[PDB]
């Protein structure tokens, strides 16, 4: 994908093959993330800081 | 290609829970995130563009 249009980063803590252990945020995951874990959408990956 | 930078958070921007301390690690976002002062953030709700 165009790097200027997706704003991800894959250079860094977040790398590629790194995103395929990342869970993927669904209508179930949203209601199972805690502080730590990361999750990544449309291959931007966030991380949670307030638990739930 | 390697760079490396630091890409710290300015000063008087201790994180919440600690406060008063010496040895703030301006790096570490989870510490720092909102914790700031130099910088208001500030989101804007609009309609949807439709494809």
């Amino acid at each position: 994908e165009f790097t200027f249009k997706t704003g991800a980063t894959y250079a860094g803590e977040a790398g590629y093959v790194d995103r395929e252990q990342i869970t993927e945020l669904t209508e179930e995951s949203k209601l199972t993330l805690n502080k730590g874990d990361l999750f990544k959408y449309n291959n931007i990956v966030y991380k949670v800081l307030e638990d739930t | 290609l390697l760079v490396r930078y630091a890409l710290s958070a300015n000063p008087y921007t201790v994180a919440k829970d600690e406060k008063e301390a010496r040895i703030i690690d301006g790096g570490d976002m989870d510490k720092m995130a909102g914790r700031s002062d130099l910088s208001v953030l500030l989101g804007v709700k609009l309609p949807k563009i439709i494809i």
